[PDB]
């Protein structure tokens, strides 16, 4: 009850997904203009 | 007769009686715990 009213119950359940997915996702497309880089500078 | 009416049936009530009455003074707490709970529970409902 105390967390249904304004703590981590809503808090949280959007924060996980929200954070891990956009963090996740941007970390490994960043990556992917280092492994273009790599395409240039090698072939 | 009168030996075993006395030491069979008397003490034996007896004992059966404390016994009884231990166990409500024992249930008493357990009815404070599910009203407790109840009433958690109505919150949640509230809540909801």
């Amino acid at each position: 009850f105390l967390e249904q009213e304004s703590g981590v119950q809503q808090a949280r359940k959007r924060e996980l997904q929200q954070a891990q997915s956009e963090a996740q996702g941007k970390l490994a497309m960043l990556n992917s203009q280092l492994k273009r880089l790599d395409e240039a500078t090698s072939a | 007769m009168l030996l075993q009416a006395q030491i069979e049936a008397e003490r034996a009530r007896a004992a059966h009686y404390m016994s009884g009455a231990g166990l409500q003074d024992s249930k008493v707490g357990t009815e404070q715990a599910k009203a407790r709970a109840l009433a958690s529970q109505a919150d949640m409902t509230d809540l909801n």
